[PDB]
DNA sequence: GTACGTCCGGCCGTAAATTCAGATCTT
RNA sequence: UUUUGGCAUAGUUGCA
DNA sequence: AAGATCTGAATTTACGGGCGCAACTATGCCGGACGTAC
């Protein structure tokens, strides 16, 4: 997203960044709640 | 080719089918073992019902 | 005998189906230890 | 009768609950009912 | 390997989706004396479900 | 030319939300 | 000349 | 008087918890891409 902004990017894209990082956060700080899908760490495992 | 099957010991397609207590001693298995267990990378395992 | 009034005591030994409801008897015996063992500490700790 | 006893009653006692398993009155009488069969 | 891992894990269903897969119905053979072989090989598991 | 092979990219208690009867306003 | 260590799982078992 | 509103009071999903410790085991996260040798 940082990128994007450097360069001026697109605006949906932009929006589509910030959702996901939305989501990284939130799964960052709390790996469970009523939302979105877990996070797993690519092994097939939930991330604690 | 498609795969390779593991074999439960003793039944009717492990080697020690239907073989007499002799030559499961001369190949080093105990006569008195039960079978019905497959081995996984040496590891007896037995499937619960 | 029917509904499991066992009438040998244990030094003449129970009868098949006596023995039968004498296991079903103790099998409620062994799973209230294991829900009192469950409920350990629980109520206890609550308190606390 | 047959009345919850042990640690669940033990448990909805320090549980409070707006459910009990067998709720109950154990309500007297003072009149001649106290007495009476039939009036009771 | 498909079928090696479940049985050298336990796990059953699709691997990738372990995470809801039923676990414990391979277990390593108890040899500790013969009568907890033959136990643990006429073995019955319910689950909670 | 061909393949390999190894280095890089992908239960119950709250608690919110939905529907029904006074009440002041509106008419 | 002074080290040492995989995390998270799943199963089994002991005592209460 | 009638109404519309409309504002406080009865019914449905939905997290979120779920015994002290011990002991032992056994198992675990790739495919394109680029070069080099033969």
């Amino acid at each position: 997203l940082r990128r994007n902004e450097q360069n001026g990017a697109a605006a949906h894209v932009i929006a589509e960044d910030v959702k996901l990082l939305q989501f990284h956060v939130a799964t960052m700080v709390d790996n469970e709640l009523p939302g979105l899908p877990r996070a797993m760490q690519k092994s097939g495992r939930p991330l604690k | 080719f498609i795969g390779k099957i593991p074999i439960m010991l003793r039944s009717t397609y492990c080697l020690l089918n239907g073989l007499t207590d002799r030559d499961l001693c001369e190949l080093n298995e105990c006569p008195l073992d039960p079978g019905g267990y497959f081995i996984i990378n040496g590891s007896e395992k037995v499937l619960i019902a | 005998e029917s509904r499991g009034f066992v009438e040998n005591s244990y030094l003449a030994g129970l009868t098949p189906t006596e023995f039968f409801f004498h296991a079903m008897g103790g099998r409620e015996g062994l799973i209230d230890t294991a829900v009192k063992t469950a409920e350990t500490g629980y109520i206890q700790r609550r308190l606390i | 009768k047959n009345v919850t006893l042990g640690v669940p009653r033990l448990k909805e006692l320090i549980n409070i609950s707006k459910k009990p398993k067998t709720p109950s009155l154990t309500v007297f009488l003072l009149g001649q009912s106290a007495r009476d069969a039939e009036r009771a | 390997d498909g079928l090696k891992y479940s049985l050298a894990t336990g796990n059953w269903g699709d691997q990738k989706k372990a995470h809801q897969a039923r676990a414990g119905v391979s277990q390593v053979l108890n040899r500790l004396t013969f009568a907890s072989t033959l136990s643990h090989l006429r073995r019955l598991n319910s689950p909670i479900g």
